[PDB]
């Protein structure tokens, strides 16, 4: 098996437009994901909220959809309930929010899709068990 | 001339073994001393050396404790480098501890080289002032006394560096943790002596129980007059007969009651770091184990309570509260198995609890956003975690590289505490033999053995 | 319980004063050979 | 005119460096073989045909986590011979089936004979009573009933420990979650021969030490000892008294001290033997039964024992389908045992 | 007089004459280990089950209660304890006291205090015999470890209710939550430990063996040959230039111990330093310093993990994880 | 009545004859693994090939006899 540009093309936006990351923004988006969210979300579950995990499916019937890669990095700017009604921002890292979540500070654009494409690949790689917790350990 | 025993540092000289080769410096006043400056340039050298690699290592927003650090935390609860919260304002004081403890211990380095190898061997015929008899009790009480003047010098640059030099950090300090200057140091001797007669059991923990900054500067006021005292009295005066009596009289006796002595205070310091959350802030130590153990409980009654969970009258599976119920005098405490950590104390907490314990109307209503936040930061950095840094449970995957600065210290700690009172019974033991003359073994022409009555 | 309290403090008491006289009493000279320690 | 068999006898007991013998035939190629074999297969061998598992330096592992691991589930008990009907002559085949596990146990098996021969031999050549040997048969009984006899009982080789540090340790928790190895009374009087004889070791050397007679001037004892000395080098008369005072009992003979000394580890580990062989068919030291009996009725009653079997029912499930890949186990996430919240 | 009199009982005190040895050490010893000897033997036979886990679920581990000799405990006091100490007098009644698990703190902590005493009495008689005084040394490794597992790890974890269970069953129930908790098993001082006992058993065969293989022919054929070394004879017993000569041979010459003392303090050395290094696993691990964790370490060229036999340790260590102290936890991490 | 080692590896000699015979073993087996011979003598995967693309399943061996074949199919399934 292999890293192939197939498994690295990931959608855009919910209109059905795909990017293809290379390996470098993976690997990039890996390591600042474990910089930055790892703390709570390794292996794709939420350590300090179980019922939501990082899974394409789970991400897909979220609101607004996060299913992809604009609307991760809308997510990591401005996050909101699953259901999208409130705002978190005061309690979950976000660029709006990284006066108080200091590791968000200096996060650019770039970085942000590299995040956002990490979550979106890593379930291609592994299936169930991102977001599977212990029992798929 | 060209022998390789022509000198007096071999066996054949000494009697001890290259294995035990600085026992030959036991009547060798001059070398011994520059043994002890040499290796004290070795501490000030890593002081040192170990500020400014933790500083080149350091990212200033992400935590401390996410990056390894255990001597900028010392630094910064100091008052130096930071500001409100624990963020850190200005690098440059950890820069300059560094610099000036690297340079220091060329200084240490030189002195020790040079009476270790180039000056007197031994010191008598050279100075009478700095000769001593490990056998002449009152020289040994005198420089003693120097030291213990020099010791209560220390404590007061502590009471100066709060009270007139900027103030210490203070996790406690209204409104959130932020850098205070301590102006009222609680002088009453029923409060600091208080701190040394309570129970270490749980609920009162002893000395590592001090919770407020007055407390620790006005105990530093104690001890830095105490010592100047004591050092004053030492020099002063020679060994009363009492004590003459008690004691064992050589330079290995004393090396044995001083490890005695710093294998406890290893001990001390071990649960110091892992319980006291004010003399080791949380903000730069991260949380300790009972602090992330309530701050699970105070996650997920959070959570819970905002999906509209009446959290006061949730029987959990054993019929106790799931998440709040009564420790065994009655207080409101979080449930689960963090019942065993309800003497936890923490800034975070604090603003929820009230005469009766956790105040159900203060959870309900005022429950802030920095305190959810501050609950899941310290669930998440729980001081578990791999002897490789991986950090969270036994059984978590690999990802998080973290283990707490609270355990490193911990634990290294343990290990030091604990071979050094092997090394108190090693050397009080060998003291007691060699002043009573057998420490090399029984006189086969006179057993003291052969001499008793046989036990039956 | 008050009375087992005071009874057991006294009892812990007694014993720790016996160890702590007792080894001020002269230990080094209790060996079979220095004893003028 | 000597006859080449007494010629040959003397060249193999010349007194040199490495004594070779006649025992040293079979010892020496079946130790070098075994040592080596495990070298290979740690440093460049996989188990993911037979286990689905990394195990060598060559797919980074490291030295705790390397193995040489035991065949497929499928291979049952066969020899696994290089030249046999799996490998048919094929070297990588054979590494890739499991051979080097069969390679290192027989192996192995054949070069600890060869060393109890070596222990015999060179006892016979000194004129010393071979005590020695004897003892090391506690290690022989060790190796035999659990790398031999324990997967003989069951299935296949597979379930034989594998050769490395990680996969002894799931060897160990393997015989907590399935046998209840810690309840078996066979494993109880092991632990006491370990335990019992790591602390007559301690307290044998430490005694020695501190009832020197003092044979010289230096404050470093070691050089005041002379091997062809007649006397004994510590006061037997001393330390009876001493540990009869601190203890109640003391040795008074030596010869009875050193050979308790052989007794202890040596019966231990036979014991511990004999426990392995009855787990090589299930008969495991699992249960009490009137503990079930009383627990079944009476949803009350709880004791450490009861605990511990919820402790192996854990392993068993969560352990099994990874562990055990030839079952092809699927176990939904909703019948696998678990307490709350965890 | 009164220090005529007071001499006259440290003399007593202090005699090499007592049958057992008494000493300042021993005035506290004897006490403490009576009152642990004897509250755990009356705890052991009788007593009423304990909420050791604070959940109101009772562990019965007393024989009168349904144990036999392998189930039955002293079982540790409450969670709800916690660290606290609990003596009989802050009980409101030897009932509640009983329930709440009070015997177990009652007989650890005197226990522990008569230990720490036992191994300073072993240098006091050393002293008192002209002895060197290095025994205690080696007991101090064995002290240390009853300590971790007594003291050290539940003070780590902020409960007695996690030290040491007083009993067979209850003591492979520490050790295998243990091994969910820290993976004692990849812990390299756990394995120091194991080469100290493993090492300590093999080296005491070998050194037994060599001795016995080569004791002097002093006996008959029909008495044992332990008649043919008689206690306290000036001469040794066997011929250590015939057992160096045979163990030099056996692996090879300069790996044999010609010199009986450096012999005898390997022997001494070996297991006491294992057993430290043992004690200060249990006692690091305390503070949750664990074991190393290489789980999905191994990836391949994808990303896909490939386990080694450390992701087997990890589901069997998750299997213990999920089920002990099954009704014990309500929130998603045990972090303590 | 063999010279003991500490004479031979403080000799020139000794270091004269190991200066290269040493570097050259490691060297060798340095490129044992770094042309790739390893893993074909030993038939242990390379990193990408553990698994096909788009199955995730083991190339377990279950058939005892034809396990030879078995896993000869099994990896003509790779590339
Ligand atoms: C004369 C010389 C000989 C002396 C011997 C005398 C015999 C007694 C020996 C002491 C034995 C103590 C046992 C209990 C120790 C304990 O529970 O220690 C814990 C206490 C701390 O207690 C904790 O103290 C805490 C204080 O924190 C509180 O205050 C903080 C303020 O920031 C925070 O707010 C925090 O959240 C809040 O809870 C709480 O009170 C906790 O409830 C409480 O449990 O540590 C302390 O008292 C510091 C003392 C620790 C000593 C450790 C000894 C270990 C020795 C090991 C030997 C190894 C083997 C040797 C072999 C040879
Ligand atoms: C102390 C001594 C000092 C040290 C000595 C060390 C020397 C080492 C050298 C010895 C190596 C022996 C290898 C034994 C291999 C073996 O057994 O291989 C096993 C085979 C049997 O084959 C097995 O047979 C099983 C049952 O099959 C049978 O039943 C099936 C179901 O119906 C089918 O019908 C099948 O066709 C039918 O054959 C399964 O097929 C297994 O997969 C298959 O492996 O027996 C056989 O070769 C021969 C069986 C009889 C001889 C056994 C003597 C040796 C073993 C003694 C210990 C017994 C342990 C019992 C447990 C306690
Ligand atoms: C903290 C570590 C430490 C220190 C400070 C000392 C110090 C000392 N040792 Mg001990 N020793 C140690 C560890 C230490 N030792 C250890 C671990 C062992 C076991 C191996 C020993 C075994 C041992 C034996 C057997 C003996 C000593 C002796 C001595 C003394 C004389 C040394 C001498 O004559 O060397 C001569 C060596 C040289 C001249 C070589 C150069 C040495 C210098 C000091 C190196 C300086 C390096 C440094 C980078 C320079 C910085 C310069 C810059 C600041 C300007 C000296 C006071 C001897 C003694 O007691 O004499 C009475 C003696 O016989 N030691
Ligand atoms: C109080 C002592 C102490 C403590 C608590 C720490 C703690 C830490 N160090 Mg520091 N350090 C120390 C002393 C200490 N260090 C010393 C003496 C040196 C000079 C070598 C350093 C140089 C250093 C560097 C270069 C780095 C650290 C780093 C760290 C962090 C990672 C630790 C790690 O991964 O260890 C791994 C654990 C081991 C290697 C285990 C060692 C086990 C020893 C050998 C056991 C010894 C037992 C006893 C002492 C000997 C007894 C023998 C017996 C026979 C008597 C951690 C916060 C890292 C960091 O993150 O910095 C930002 C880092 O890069 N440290
Ligand atoms: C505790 C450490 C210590 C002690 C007890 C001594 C003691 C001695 N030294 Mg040594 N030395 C030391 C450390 C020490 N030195 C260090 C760190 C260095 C490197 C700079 C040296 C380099 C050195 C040399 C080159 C020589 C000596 C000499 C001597 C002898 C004569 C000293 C004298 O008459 O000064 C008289 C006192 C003064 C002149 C005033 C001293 C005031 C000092 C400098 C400042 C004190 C401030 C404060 C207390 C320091 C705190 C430091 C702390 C933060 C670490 C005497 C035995 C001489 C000797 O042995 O000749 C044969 C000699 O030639 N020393
Ligand atoms: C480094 C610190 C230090 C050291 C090593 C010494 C050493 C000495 N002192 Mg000095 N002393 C010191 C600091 C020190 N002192 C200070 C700072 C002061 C001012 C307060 C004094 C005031 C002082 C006086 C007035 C006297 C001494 C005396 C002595 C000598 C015998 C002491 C003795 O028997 O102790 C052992 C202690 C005892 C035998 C008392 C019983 C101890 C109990 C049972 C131990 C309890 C410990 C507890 C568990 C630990 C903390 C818990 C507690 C807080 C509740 C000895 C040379 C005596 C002497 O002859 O001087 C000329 C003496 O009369 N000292
Ligand atoms: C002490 C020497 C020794 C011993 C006891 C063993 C033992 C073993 N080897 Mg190892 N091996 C050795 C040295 C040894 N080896 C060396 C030096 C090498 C490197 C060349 C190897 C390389 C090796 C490989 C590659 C393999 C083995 C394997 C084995 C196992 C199967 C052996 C077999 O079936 O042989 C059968 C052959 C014999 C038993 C020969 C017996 C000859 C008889 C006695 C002659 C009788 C003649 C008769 C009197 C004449 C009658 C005449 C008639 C007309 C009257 C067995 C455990 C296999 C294994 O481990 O699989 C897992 C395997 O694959 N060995
Ligand atoms: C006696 C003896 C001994 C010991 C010795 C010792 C221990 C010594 C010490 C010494 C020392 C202790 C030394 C030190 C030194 C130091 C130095 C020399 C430093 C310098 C510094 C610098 C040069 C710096 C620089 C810088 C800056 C300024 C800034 C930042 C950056 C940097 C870092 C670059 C021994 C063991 C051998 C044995 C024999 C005898
Ligand atoms: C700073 C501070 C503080 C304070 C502190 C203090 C004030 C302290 C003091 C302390 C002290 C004040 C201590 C003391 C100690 C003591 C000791 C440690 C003793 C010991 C003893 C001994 C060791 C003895 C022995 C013996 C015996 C018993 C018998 C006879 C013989 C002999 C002598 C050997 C506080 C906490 C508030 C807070 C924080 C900070
Ligand atoms: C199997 C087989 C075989 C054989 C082979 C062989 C015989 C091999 C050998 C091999 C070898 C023979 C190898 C070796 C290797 C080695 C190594 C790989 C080593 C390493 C080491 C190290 C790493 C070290 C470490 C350490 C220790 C241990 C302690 C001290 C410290 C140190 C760190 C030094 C044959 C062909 C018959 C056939 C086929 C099969
Ligand atoms: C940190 C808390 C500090 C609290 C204050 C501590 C003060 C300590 C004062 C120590 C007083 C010592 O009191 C000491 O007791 C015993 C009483 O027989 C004497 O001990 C004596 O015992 C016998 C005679 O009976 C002799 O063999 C021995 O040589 C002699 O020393 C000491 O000679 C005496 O001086
Ligand atoms: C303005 C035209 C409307 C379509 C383009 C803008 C919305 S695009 C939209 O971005 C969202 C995050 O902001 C995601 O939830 C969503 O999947 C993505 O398609
Ligand atoms: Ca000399
Ligand atoms: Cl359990
Ligand atoms: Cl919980
Ligand atoms: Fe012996």
């Amino acid at each position: 098996a292999e890293l192939t540009p197939e498994v690295l093309t990931v959608p855009l936006n919910s209109e059905g437009k795909t990017i293809t990351l290379t390996e470098k923004q993976y690997l990039e988006g890996k390591r600042l994901f474990q910089y930055a969210c790892a703390s709570c979300h390794v292996g794709g579950i939420t350590k300090t909220n179980p019922s939501l995990d990082l899974r394409t499916e789970t991400l897909a019937l979220a609101t607004p959809p996060r299913d992809n890669i604009e609307g991760l990095v809308d997510y990591m700017k401005n996050p909101t309930t699953y259901d999208g009604e409130q705002e978190i921002a005061e309690v979950h890292p976000s660029l709006r929010s990284a006066d108080i979540f200091p590791k968000m500070r200096n996060l650019t654009e770039k970085d942000l899709v590299a995040i956002a494409g990490h979550i979106l690949v890593e379930p291609k790689i592994l299936g169930d068990k991102w977001g599977g917790g212990k029992v798929y350990y | 001339s060209n022998s390789i025993f022509a000198t007096n540092r071999d066996q054949e000289s000494s009697g001890f073994a290259w294995w035990a080769g600085n026992a030959r410096l036991i009547n060798l006043s001059g070398k011994l001393l520059g043994a002890h400056v040499a290796h004290a340039g070795l501490i000030v050298f890593w002081a040192g050396a170990m500020t400014l690699f933790e500083l080149a290592h350091f990212i200033p927003e992400k935590p401390m404790y996410e990056q390894g650090l255990i001597l900028i935390p010392h630094i910064a609860t100091l008052g130096w480098g930071v500001g409100p919260g624990g963020e850190v304002v200005d690098t440059f004081p950890f820069f300059v501890v560094g610099v000036v403890h690297l340079i220091s211990s060329a200084v240490l380095g030189f002195g020790g080289v040079y009476h270790a190898i180039r000056g007197p061997e031994t010191l008598e015929e050279y100075s009478s002032f700095f000769g001593y008899d490990w056998k002449d009790k009152n020289k040994m009480t005198t420089i003693l006394g120097f030291h213990l003047i020099v010791l209560g010098i220390g404590a007061l640059l502590l009471v100066a560096k709060a009270m007139f030099f900027g103030g210490l950090y203070d996790t406690w300090a209204p409104g959130g943790g932020d850098v205070r200057v301590i102006t009222n140091p609680t002088l009453d001797p029923r409060v600091i002596f208080g701190y040394l007669l309570k129970s270490p059991f749980g609920g009162e923990g002893w000395i590592v129980s001090v919770n407020n900054l007055e407390d620790v500067v006005g105990g530093h006021i104690w001890i830095g007059l105490i010592c100047i005292a004591g050092g004053i009295w030492h020099i002063l005066t020679t060994p009363f007969g009492w004590a003459r009596r008690a004691f064992i009289w050589s330079g290995e006796a004393y090396l044995s009651y001083s490890l005695g002595a710093l294998s406890m205070m290893g001990f001390i310091a071990t649960c110091f770091v892992w319980f006291n959350n004010t003399v080791y802030p949380s903000e730069f130590y991260g949380p300790t184990g009972p602090e992330a153990s309530q701050a699970q409980a105070m996650t997920f009654l959070i959570r819970d309570q905002k999906l509209g969970a009446n959290v006061g009258s949730a029987q959990g599976p054993t019929g106790l509260g799931k998440y709040l119920m009564r420790s065994p005098t009655g207080e409101i405490i979080f449930g689960g198995e963090t019942m065993r950590f309800w003497d936890f104390r923490g800034p975070w907490l604090e603003p929820l609890r009230g005469p009766n314990g956790l105040d159900l109307n203060k959870i309900k209503n005022d429950i802030q956003p920095w305190q959810e936040r501050r609950a899941a930061e310290y669930m998440t950095h729980a001081p578990l975690g791999s002897l490789n840094s991986v950090g969270g449970v036994a059984t978590e995957i690999n990802s998080v590289n973290f283990v707490s600065p609270r355990s490193w210290l911990a634990t290294s700690h343990f290990v030091l505490a604990f071979f050094f009172l092997v090394g108190h019974l090693w050397h009080a033991g060998r003291a007691r033999a060699a002043a009573a003359g057998f420490e090399k073994g029984i006189d086969r022409e006179s057993e003291p053995v052969l001499s008793m009555p046989s036990l039956d | 319980m008050e009375t087992l309290k005071i009874t057991v403090y006294i009892v812990v008491t007694f014993f720790v004063l016996l160890f702590v006289f007792g080894f001020l009493s002269g230990d080094p000279a209790r060996n079979p050979k220095r004893k003028d320690l | 005119e000597r006859g080449w068999f007494d010629i040959l006898d003397d060249w193999l007991k010349r007194d040199r460096f490495v004594f070779v013998g006649w025992s040293g035939i079979l010892l020496f190629p079946c130790a070098y073989l075994a040592l080596g074999g495990w070298l290979t297969g740690t440093t460049f061998v996989t188990s993911w045909y037979t286990h689905g598992l990394a195990s060598s330096y060559l797919e980074g592992c490291n030295f705790l986590t390397v193995a040489v691991s035991t065949p497929a589930n499928s291979m049952g008990h066969s020899l696994l011979l290089l030249w046999g009907p799996e490998a048919q002559g094929d070297f990588t085949r054979w590494c890739q089936l499991g051979g080097l596990w069969t390679f290192i146990a027989l192996h192995g098996a054949f070069g600890l004979i060869g060393f109890m021969l070596r222990q015999f031999e060179i006892a016979r050549l000194v004129g010393v009573r071979p005590y020695n040997a004897i003892a090391f048969s506690a290690p022989i009984a060790v190796f035999v009933s659990v790398f031999l006899i324990y997967p003989l009982g069951q299935s296949s080789w597979f379930f034989a420990p594998s050769f490395g540090v990680a996969a002894i340790f799931r060897f160990l928790l393997f015989f907590q979650g399935f046998h209840n190895w810690t309840l078996n009374p066979f494993h109880m009087m092991g632990v006491a021969g370990v335990l019992g004889g790591a602390l007559l070791c301690a307290i044998h050397g430490a005694t020695v030490e501190n009832t020197l007679f003092q044979d010289g001037e230096g404050a470093s004892t070691f050089r005041a000892f002379n091997p062809t000395q007649a006397e004994e080098t510590y006061s037997m008369v001393t330390a009876n008294r001493f540990w009869s005072q601190i203890f109640g009992i003391a040795f008074s003979n030596k010869r009875w001290l050193h050979f308790f000394m052989l007794f202890v580890p040596v019966t231990g580990l036979w014991m511990s033997a004999i426990g392995v062989v009855g787990l090589a068919l299930n008969l495991r030291s699992y249960d009490f039964i009137s503990q079930e009996i009383r627990a079944a009725e009476d949803p009350e009653f709880e004791t450490f024992y009861t605990k511990n079997l919820l402790l192996n029912e854990g392993i068993r499930a969560w352990m099994a389908p990874q562990d055990q890949p030839h079952e092809n186990f699927v176990f939904p996430e909703e019948v696998l045992p678990r307490g709350n919240a965890l | 007089q009164t220090a005529n009199l007071w001499e006259r009982f440290c003399d007593w005190i202090t005699s090499t004459e007592n049958r057992l040895y008494i000493g300042w050490f021993g005035v506290i010893m004897i006490p403490t280990l009576l009152a642990a000897t004897i509250c755990f033997v009356i705890a052991f036979i009788a007593a009423p089950p304990v909420d050791i886990d604070g959940i109101r679920e009772p562990v019965s581990g007393s024989l009168l209660y349904g144990n036999n000799i392998i189930t039955a405990a002293v079982v540790p006091s409450s969670n709800a304890i916690g660290l606290h100490l609990y003596p009989i007098w802050d009980a409101a009644s030897l009932d509640e006291w009983l329930y709440n698990g009070g015997p177990y703190q009652l007989i650890i902590f005197h226990f522990l205090i008569g230990i720490f005493c036992y191994m300073g009495r072993e240098w006091e008689l050393s002293y008192r015999l002209g002895m060197r005084p290095w025994i205690p040394v080696a007991f101090s490794a064995p002290v240390a470890a009853a300590t971790a597992v007594l003291l050290i790890y539940p003070i780590g974890q902020g409960s007695f209710s996690d030290g040491l269970m007083l009993g067979i069953s209850g003591t492979f129930n520490f050790m295998i939550v243990f091994q969910a908790e820290h993976n004692i098993l990849m812990h390299p001082f756990h394995m120091l430990g194991v080469a100290g006992v493993f090492g300590g058993a093999l080296f005491a065969a070998m050194h037994g063996s060599l001795v016995t293989s080569s004791l002097i022919r002093e006996t008959t054929e029909t008495e044992s040959t332990n008649y043919g070394y008689k206690f306290g004879q000036e001469e040794e017993t066997y011929n250590i230039v015939a057992a160096h000569g045979y163990f030099g041979r056996l692996i090879f010459q300069y790996a044999s111990f010609n010199n009986s003392r450096s012999l005898h303090f390997f022997l001494a050395a070996w297991p006491v330093v294992g057993i430290w290094f043992a004690a200060l696993g249990i006692s690091t691990m305390a503070f949750n310093l664990n074991g190393f964790n290489f789980n999905h370490s191994v990836v391949d060229a994808q990303g896909n993990v490939i386990n080694t036999w450390a992701d087997i340790i990890n589901r069997a260590n998750i299997g213990i994880e999920v089920m002990h102290e099954r009704n014990a936890h309500n929130f998603p991490l045990d972090l303590a | 009545g063999e010279r003991p080692f500490s004479d031979i590896i403080t000799s020139v000699r000794y270091w004269v004859i190991h200066s290269i015979t040493i570097p050259a073993l490691f060297i060798a087996g340095w490129l044992f693994v770094s042309t790739g011979l390893a893993y074909d003598v030993f038939g242990t995967p390379r990193p990408d090939s553990y698994y096909a693309q788009e199955q995730r399943s083991i190339p377990l061996v279950t058939d005892r006899f034809e396990a030879k074949q078995q896993v000869e199919t099994f990896l003509e399934q790779l590339k």
